[PDB]
């Protein structure tokens, strides 16, 4: 199971600061490293600092402006970074990895958006997807829904609960006036719907809101 | 106490006094020499422990002739200070087991 | 002996921004470079050694990275104080070297000169001289002119100039322009003038001054 | 306080030889090594060679022609360098400093500027700079002082004792006929002058003559 447990995101004002989590579960050995690694839109890897739990030892990637600070709760398994002062420079995912202490990460986590924003939190408006009463129909048929009007990202689409995986497309988001939009596809068999519903999940992180909203013909 | 218990204290102290004059007096006698390393004396120290104790990393080494004199004072003053241990260390076993022998 | 370059050895920064001075070394040498800066006219001074150790009473905004052969200063958001000259300098192997250096260069918003024109002093020309001095003032570009004009003629012969290197107060520069003739020259003139052209104004600075 | 003390300045006639001094102060380990830097106007630093007093062992480099010659007095903490038979090439500051054998010179001297010429020492002639009658003012006032005709170089003109620093630029010397010439300036809220007096000392180490000379309104 997860081994790593990132927040999926978090907002920041300029100058402010926050302080993004990692719980860790599985094997723990006290010679466990926990490393962070930030990744800018576009961009790639870049390695930000470590840490030794079991000693509360820090260390810093020396090359770049020094924002992070390291700490960890032996108790509960979980490591701390501290990002102060940030600016549009310091929004990105930033991913958490475990080390054995022998040089590579075997395992990360799914990552936390941080968007250093003044904007304000804003929920997705889903709405549904169908085909006009017009548009004939082949051997499939397409559905889809529209994740529209939020802030800031990301927002995971699922179908089914993750049931349907196969023929989707979720677009990537894009930012209009402090807002962002995006739409996600489905496609099944024509004969499939409406008999078996298709409904689109949208999680939301930022705003700790996941919503449903199941496709009918119109 | 016992002479072997002195020697070695001995022994140890003087090691250390070698080590110092040792890291000393090689900064001296390598600088001046060109492509030199061992011309600070924090790391002359590392060296000179490096050299009593045989370790061989071989992460410096003296290029000149008095360095390498002073590299051979160094490297023999450690293996003597640690035979006379070995050699303390003997004495104790073997004083120990006539002991055990009830005579 | 082991080569430190240093490139590029002019760096041109905008105010606020976080600078990278480099330096190279020819062959390996662990962590062992150190930084010093010196100032228009000043001894250097250390700012990082061993690569990346702090100095006790250093901005906490400088800062080295780097080992083997590739070594970074770095400040984040420089500053008119900041203008000078930065040498790497290498104790890995004897003998002790130095890098050629880089200037830092602040391009800072335009300024206009302030300029100001100076008669000759009382107890000059009882030495038998007189010297009108004129003053150009913090502007930049570093790029200006100055005219004399003596009796609204353009004069040329007996000018010596001088520029100042950008300031490390307001990242400016400055200019003085010195007009020398004799008494007796001086004495058979009344208006001296300096005209200074400066990409801040199309029409030119003017400062005068008549000898009664 | 100034833990190196160095003259700032020697006249040396062709082919001549001077011998520097460095007077040291502070805490003085056995392990002190004194080194000598050599900076020609424009140009950068040039490492000449070094000495440890605690033995009088002394190293040059010998990349470049060798002009100098170490020594020193334990008695007095002094390092001394002779340089002999100079030329033009060997005009230049000639900086010391102190490396506790570590590798970084941790503080250097102010440096002695030595100039090798034939021509003859001339101290500085001072001249007031203040507005004519004829110029107006705005918030701020700017005055000046004319140092004029001397040799060698250097000069270190202050202001009011080093008690004002803001608003001052001095200017390079220029050369003209064997004699030095540059001017300084000073500026202070208008209001201010001359209601508080406004001096530059002038101070000449070629010829050990520092002169003053106030500012008041012609
Ligand atoms: C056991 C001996 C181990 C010596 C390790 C030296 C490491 C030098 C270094 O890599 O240190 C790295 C460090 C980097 O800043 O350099 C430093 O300043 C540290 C300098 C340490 C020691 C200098 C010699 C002083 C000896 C005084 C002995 C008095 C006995 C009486
Ligand atoms: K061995
Ligand atoms: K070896
Ligand atoms: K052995």
């Amino acid at each position: 199971q997860v081994q790593l447990q990132q927040p999926g995101a978090e907002l920041v004002k300029p100058g402010a600061s926050v302080k993004l989590s990692c719980k860790a579960s599985g094997y723990t050995f006290t010679s466990d490293w926990i490393h962070w690694v930030k990744q800018r839109p576009g961009h790639g890897l870049e390695w930000i600092g470590e840490i030794i739990p079991s000693y509360g030892r820090a260390n810093y990637n020396e090359k770049i402006q020094k924002k992070a600070t390291l700490t960890a709760d032996k108790s509960s398994s979980t490591a701390f970074m501290q990002l102060s002062s940030l600016t549009s420079e310091d929004s990105a995912v930033y991913y958490c990895a475990r080390e054995r202490g022998d040089g590579y990460f075997a395992v990360w986590g799914a990552g936390t958006t941080v968007t250093v924003s003044s904007a304000k939190t804003t929920p997705p408006s889903v709405y549904p997807l169908a085909p006009g009463s017009a548009a004939q129909t082949n051997s499939m048929v397409t559905l889809g829904c529209l994740v529209k009007g939020y802030f800031p990202e990301p927002v995971t689409v699922t179908w089914n609960s993750g049931s349907l995986s196969s023929g989707v497309h979720t677009f990537p988001a894009v930012l209009q006036s402090d807002l962002y939009t995006l739409s996600s596809s489905v496609t099944v068999p024509s004969s499939s719907w409406p008999s078996e519903t298709v409904t689109c999940n949208v999680a939301h992180p930022a705003s700790s809101t996941k919503v449903d909203k199941k496709i009918v013909p119109r | 106490s016992a002479l072997h218990w002195r020697a070695a204290g001995a022994a140890t102290v003087l090691l250390v006094i070698v080590l110092l004059a040792g890291s000393y007096l090689a900064v001296l006698a390598e600088r001046g020499a060109p492509g030199a390393q061992l011309i600070t004396y924090p790391r002359a120290l590392w060296w000179s422990v490096e050299t009593a104790t045989t370790v061989g990393y071989g992460d410096l080494y003296p290029v000149t002739l008095w360095g390498r004199c002073v590299a051979v004072v160094v490297v023999v003053a450690g293996i003597t200070s640690f035979g006379l241990v070995t050699a303390a260390l003997a004495t104790w076993f073997v004083g120990r087991e006539q002991e055990r022998r009830g005579h | 002996d082991i080569l430190l370059t240093q490139s590029p050895a002019i760096l041109s920064v905008s105010p606020g921004e976080r600078v990278s001075f480099s330096c190279r070394a020819s062959q390996s040498i662990g962590t062992d470079i150190h930084w010093y800066q010196q100032r228009t006219n000043g001894s250097p001074r250390l700012l990082i050694k061993y690569a990346s150790e702090s100095i006790s009473g250093i901005p906490s905004r400088f800062s080295g990275s780097g080992s083997g052969t590739d070594f970074t200063l770095s400040i984040n958001s420089v500053e008119s104080e900041d203008i000078a000259n930065y040498y790497c300098q290498q104790s890995n192997r004897w003998p002790f070297t130095f890098g050629s250096g880089t200037k830092l260069e602040i391009k800072r918003a335009d300024a206009a000169p302030t300029v100001s024109i100076f008669p000759p002093s009382s107890e000059q020309l009882t030495s038998g001289g007189a010297s009108v001095v004129c003053f150009l003032n913090n502007f930049y570009p570093k790029d200006i002119n100055v005219k004399w004009k003596i009796d609204g003629s353009e004069r040329q012969n007996g000018v010596l100039n001088s520029w100042t290197d950008q300031d490390s107060k307001d990242s400016t520069y400055s200019m003085s322009s010195t007009l020398t003739l004799t008494k007796d020259e001086y004495e058979r003139h009344n208006s001296y003038t300096c005209e200074a052209t400066h990409k801040t104004s199309t029409s030119p600075i003017v400062k005068s001054f008549n000898r009664n």
